[PDB]
C-alpha cells in the first residue's frame, strides 16, 4: 500500500530530520537509502523533509559512513526522477506528522476541550 | 527538491577541491557520487563541472583541474549536446609536467565527449578549416584526439582533401600531423573496422589527399614531415598497394623514396629519420590485419637494419613500436641482438615486452618469450649490479632498472618459466626495497614483490620453496628496518596478507617470524603516526597466520593492537604493559631499541623519536625479567639532565615516562634503585648530603606519585613485590633539612600530596 510506504518513509525522514546523534544518523540513512530503491514511486514525498538536512549534511559532512547511504539516496532519486507530491500525506491526513515530531497550544486545546467533554458526556453518567 | 540536492552535491566537491585523510575520502566518495549522478542527470552534473573549471581557470591549481578533468571523463565515459558543445568543448580546448598530465586529462574527456558528440567537434574543426582558407590552428589539433570510427576518419579525411589546396602552408602542415594521429586513433580504438578494410570512396578521400599532400611536399623538409601520413593515406588504399607491387606513378616513387631512404642511399638525413617513422608506423599498421605483408616485407629488413645497429646507433619510443610490431609480425634475429649490445637497445627490449603485456586474438602472447628468460635474468642481474656499483651511464641503468622492474609486475611468469633462479631474482628486487637513492625503483620492486608473492607467481617459483625464499625476504627486509619506512611497512603488510592467502591453501622461518616481530614492535615507536598504525596492523596479520598455522603467547594483545600522536603512543605504550609473555622477538626489539636509545641519548646530550623509544622501553621492559638494570640506572641518571637546551625537556620526558608508562614488573625494580640512590644522600651519621640531589628527590616524589595514582590492571599485584617504607622515610628525612623557601615549600607540598 503506498499509504503505508508513504508513512514509514515519513517516520524515517522525520527521525532523521531532527536527531543529533550521528549514529543514529547512520541507521536511519542506510534504511533510506534501500527505502527508496525499493519504494521510488513513494520516494519522492519525504524530498522535502530530506532537502534540508541532505544539503546540511552534503556541504558539511567528512564520515563516509553516513553519506554513503546520502550519495546512494541523491543517486537513487535521480535514476527515478511525480506520482506522489509531499501534499499526498495531507489527503488521509497526515501533514503534520513530521510538524508534530520535531522539538518541543490554543487551537488544539479547544479542540481537545470539545473532545474531553464529549468523552466525559458520552462515557461517563 | 531534486535538482537543488544534485547543484548541493556539486557544490560540495567544489569546495573540497585542493585549490579551495577525510577531505581525501570525502573527496573521492562525493566525485563516485557525481559520476553515479551523471549515469542518470548527465547535464547536470556536467553543467555543474563545466562552471566550476571555468570558476578555477579565471600545484593545488593543477591538481583541482585534474579531478575535475578526471571527473568529466568518467562522467562522460558514463554517458547514456547544447552546453557540451558551447560550454564544455571550449573549456576543454583551452587545456589542449602537469601540463602533459592536463592535456592528457583533457584529450581523454575530449575523446569521451567526441563519442556521442562528434558531429559538433567535427563542426568546430570544419569551421576552422573554412575560416583557414580565407594562421592559428589549434583546433585542429583536436583531430588528433577525438574518438574516431571508420565512417567518421572517411568525413575527415573527404572535409580535408576538399579544403586542403585553399589551406595556408602552416595549416596544411598541422593538418597532416593531426590526421596521421587521427588515423592511429581509429586503427587502435577499432581495431574491427582496419581489418574490414582489407577485406572505394574511404581510398578516393585517401588519394586525393595523397596527391595534395605529395603536392605540397616541394622541400627535404616539407618531404620528412609529410612521409608518415603519406605511408597512412596509401595503406588506406589497399588496391593501389596492389598495383604498385607490380595515375600511381607517384605512390611507386614515394615507396621507392622510403626504400632508398632506408637503404642509406639517400643522402638527406632528415628523410632516412622520416623514413624510419613511416615504415615503422606501416610495419604496426600491418599487425593491426593481405598485400601490406609484401610491403613490409620490402622494408622490414632495411627498417631493422637501421634501427638495431649496435655499430651505428639511431638518432627510443621509435625503436619499440618498431620492435613490438617486428613481434607481432613473426614472433628474433633483432631480438637476440637486444639481448646480447647497447643499454638502449636493451632499454628498448624491455619497453616493448612491457608493452607486449599490457596493451587482439591473432597478436602473439609473451609466452613465446619465455625461451629467453634466463637471458632476461641475467639481463636484471647485470643491470641491478651496475645501477648499485654507479654519470650518464649510471642514470642509464637506472632507467633500464626501472624498466625491468615494471615488466616484472607486469608479468613474472615470464622470468620463472625458463628456469635458486627465483631465489637471486627476488634477492635482487630485495636488494632495491632499502635504496634512498631510488624511490621510484624501489616502489616499483615492492609493487614486483607483490605480483610475485601472489599465489599463481608462488606456484612458479613450491611450499619448501615459498618457506626458504619469502622468509629469506621477510629476513632481509625486516633486517633492514631494524637499520621510506613506512612505505615498506605498508608493503610488507600487503605481503602478510599474500602470505596468510598462501598458508590458506596449503630455520630461517624462526629467525625471519622473530625479526619481523622485531621490527614491528620497534615501529611502534616510529615518529610517524601512520608507519605506527600500519605495524599495529600487521600484527592482525602474524595473529592470522598463527591461526592458520596451529589449525592444522602474547596472541590477544596482538589482536588488540590489531583493533586500534601523544594519544596513539599512549595507548601503544598501554597495550605494550599487557604484554606478560618473552619472546625471542620482544626480548630483542627491547635490547635494539635500548642499544639505538643509548646512541641516541648520548647524542642529544629525533627528541620525539628519543621521546617515543624512551616510553617503549618503559612499557615493554618487564619481559626482560643485566641491560634492563643498566636502562633503569640511565633514565634515573636522566632525572637530573642538567643540559641547557634540552634538559627540561628530558626531565619532564623521563619523569612523565617512569610514571605513568613504566611496565608494572619494572616496579620492584625502580623501588629498589630509587631506594638505593636515595640511600647514597646520607653519610654514615645518617645526616643527609644536600642541586643534584633535590632535583632527583623532587623527581622521584612526582614519579611515585604518578605510578600509585595510575590504575593500570595488575599493577596492584607488582606493587606488593618491593617495599617503599626505606625510600620514603629517606625522602621524608631529605625533604626536612631543605629550607623554607617557596621551591622547598612546593616540594614539601608534593610529598605529602604524594603520602596521600
Amino acid at each position: 500500500d503506498p499509504k503505508i510506504q508513504a508513512l514509514l518513509l515519513t517516520v524515517l525522514a522525520t527521525l532523521v530530520k531532527y536527531t543529533t546523534d550521528e549514529f543514529d544518523q547512520r541507521i536511519l540513512y542506510e534504511y533510506l537509502a534501500e527505502a527508496s530503491v525499493v519504494f521510488p514511486k513513494v520516494f519522492p514525498v519525504v524530498h522535502n523533509l530530506l532537502d534540508s538536512k541532505i544539503n546540511t549534511l552534503l556541504s558539511l559532512c567528512q564520515d563516509p559512513n553516513l553519506l554513503n547511504p546520502i550519495h546512494g539516496i541523491v543517486q537513487s532519486v535521480v535514476y527515478h526522477e511525480p506520482q506522489y507530491q509531499t501534499s499526498y500525506l495531507q489527503s488521509f491526513g497526515f501533514n503534520g506528522l513530521w510538524r508534530f515530531a520535531g522539538p518541543f497550544i490554543p487551537d488544539y486545546a479547544e479542540l481537545i476541550v470539545k473532545f474531553l467533554d464529549a468523552l466525559i458526556d458520552t462515557y461517563l453518567p | 527538491r531534486p535538482v537543488e540536492w544534485v547543484q548541493a552535491v556539486v557544490s560540495r566537491f567544489d569546495e573540497q577541491l585542493p585549490i579551495k585523510t577525510h577531505t581525501k575520502v570525502s573527496t573521492e566518495h562525493n566525485k563516485e557520487c557525481l559520476i553515479n549522478i551523471s549515469k542518470y542527470k548527465f547535464s547536470l552534473v556536467i553543467s555543474g563541472l563545466t562552471t566550476i573549471l571555468k570558476n578555477v581557470n579565471n600545484k593545488n591549481l593543477y591538481l583541482s583541474q585534474l579531478i575535475i578533468l578526471d571527473t568529466l571523463e568518467k562522467c562522460l565515459a558514463g554517458q547514456p549536446e547544447t552546453m557540451l558543445v558551447k560550454q564544455l568543448l571550449p573549456e576543454i580546448c583551452h587545456f589542449l609536467q602537469h601540463a602533459a598530465e592536463l592535456r592528457n586529462s583533457a584529450s581523454g574527456v575530449l575523446f569521451s565527449l567526441s563519442c556521442n558528440n562528434f558531429n559538433a567537434v567535427f563542426s568546430r574543426i570544419s569551421t576552422r578549416l573554412q575560416e583557414l582558407t580565407v594562421v592559428d590552428v589549434h583546433d585542429i589539433e583536436l583531430l588528433q584526439y577525438i574518438n574516431v570510427d571508420c565512417a567518421k576518419l572517411k568525413r575527415l579525411l573527404k572535409e580535408t582533401a576538399f579544403k586542403f589546396k585553399a589551406l595556408k602552408k602552416v595549416a596544411q602542415l598541422a593538418v597532416i600531423n593531426s590526421l596521421e594521429k587521427a588515423f592511429w586513433n581509429w586503427v587502435e580504438n577499432y581495431p574491427d573496422e582496419f581489418t574490414k578494410l582489407y577485406q572505394t570512396d574511404m581510398a578516393e578521400c585517401a588519394e586525393k589527399l595523397f596527391d595534395l599532400v605529395d603536392g605540397f611536399a616541394e622541400s627535404t623538409k616539407r618531404k620528412a614531415a609529410v612521409w608518415p601520413l603519406q605511408i597512412i593515406l596509401l595503406i588506406l588504399c589497399p588496391e593501389i598497394i596492389q598495383d604498385i607491387s607490380k595515375n600511381n606513378m607517384n605512390k611507386k616513387l614515394f615507396l621507392d623514396s622510403l626504400r632508398k631512404a632506408l637503404a642509406g642511399h639517400g643522402g638527406s638525413r632528415q628523410l632516412t629519420e622520416s623514413a624510419a617513422i613511416a615504415c615503422v608506423k606501416l610495419c604496426k599498421a600491418s599487425t593491426y590485419i593481405s598485400v601490406i605483408f609484401l610491403l613490409v616485407q620490402s622494408m622490414v629488413v632495411d627498417l631493422k637494419n637501421l634501427l638495431f645497429n649496435p655499430s651505428k646507433p639511431f638518432s627510443v619510443d621509435l625503436m619499440i613500436d618498431c620492435l613490438v610490431s617486428c613481434f607481432r609480425i613473426s614472433p628474433n634475429q633483432h631480438f637476440k641482438i637486444c639481448l646480447a649490445s647497447p643499454s638502449t637497445f636493451h632499454y628498448v627490449l624491455v619497453n616493448s615486452l612491457h608493452r607486449i603485456i599490457t596493451n587482439l586474438d591473432w597478436w602473439p602472447k609473451i609466452d613465446a618469450v619465455y625461451c629467453h628468460s634466463v637471458e632476461l635474468r641475467n639481463m636484471f642481474g647485470e643491470t641491478l649490479h651496475k645501477a648499485v656499483q654507479g654519470d650518464l651511464e649510471t642514470r642509464s641503468y637506472k632507467y633500464l632498472l626501472l624498466s625491468m622492474v615494471k615488466l616484472i609486475h607486469a608479468d613474472p611468469k615470464l622470468l620463472l618459466c625458463n628456469p635458486g633462479s627465483t631465489a637471486e631474482l627476488i634477492t635482487g628486487l630485495v636488494q632495491l626495497v632499502p635504496q634512498s637513492h631510488m624511490p621510484e625503483i624501489a616502489q616499483e620492486a615492492m609493487e614486483a614483490l607483490l605480483v610475485l608473492h601472489q599465489l599463481d607467481s608462488i606456484d612458479l617459483w613450491p611450499v619448501e620453496t615459498f618457506w626458504e625464499i619469502s622468509s629469506q625476504m621477510l629476513f632481509y627486509i625486516c633486517k633492514k628496518l631494524t637499520s621510506s619506512s613506512t612505505e615498506i611497512l605498508k608493503w610488507l603488510r600487503e605481503i602478510l596478507i599474500c602470505r596468510n592467502k598462501f598458508l590458506l591453501k596449503n630455520p630461517i622461518c624462526r629467525q625471519a617470524q622473530t625479526k619481523l616481530e622485531v621490527a614491528l614492535y620497534m615501529f611502534l615507536w616510529n615518529p610517524d603516526t601512520e608507519a605506527v598504525l600500519v605495524a599495529m596492523s600487521c600484527f592482525r596479520h602474524l595473529c592470522e597466520e598463527a591461526d592458520i598455522r596451529c589449525g592444522v603467547p602474547n596472541y590477544n594483545t596482538f589482536m588488540e593492537f590489531a583493533s586500534v600522536r601523544a594519544a596513539l603512543q599512549k595507548r601503544v605504550m598501554a597495550l605494550l604493559r599487557r604484554i606478560e609473555h618473552p619472546t625471542a622477538g620482544n626480548t630483542e626489539a627491547w635490547e635494539d631499541t635500548h642499544a639505538k636509545w643509548e646512541q641516541a641519548t648520548k647524542l642529544i646530550l629525533s627528541l620525539q623519536e628519543w621521546i617515543n623509544m624512551t616510553g617503549f622501553l618503559c612499557a615493554l621492559g618487564g619481559v626482560c625479567l643485566t641491560p634492563v638494570s643498566k636502562f633503569m640506572d640511565r633514565l634515573l641518571s636522566l632525572m637530573v639532565c642538567n643540559h641547557e637546551k634540552v634538559g627540561l625537556q628530558i626531565r619532564t620526558n623521563v619523569k612523565d615516562l617512569v610514571g605513568l608508562e613504566l611496565s608494572p614488573a619494572l616496579y620492584p625494580m625502580l623501588f629498589n634503585k630509587l631506594k638505593n640512590t636515595i640511600s647514597k644522600f646520607f653519610d654514615s651519621q645518617g645526616q643527609v648530603l644536600l642541586d643534584t640531589n633535590t632535583q632527583f628527590v623532587e623527581q622521584t616524589i612526582a614519579i611515585m606519585k604518578n605510578l600509585l595514582d595510575n590504575h593500570t590492571e595488575g599493577s596492584s599485584e607488582h606493587l606488593g613485590q618491593a617495599s617503599i617504607e626505606t625510600m620514603m622515610l629517606n625522602l621524608v628525612r631529605y625533604v626536612r633539612v631543605l629550607g623554607n623557601m617557596v621551591h622547598a615549600i612546593q616540594i614539601k607540598t608534593k610529598l605529602c600530596q604524594l603520602v596521600e
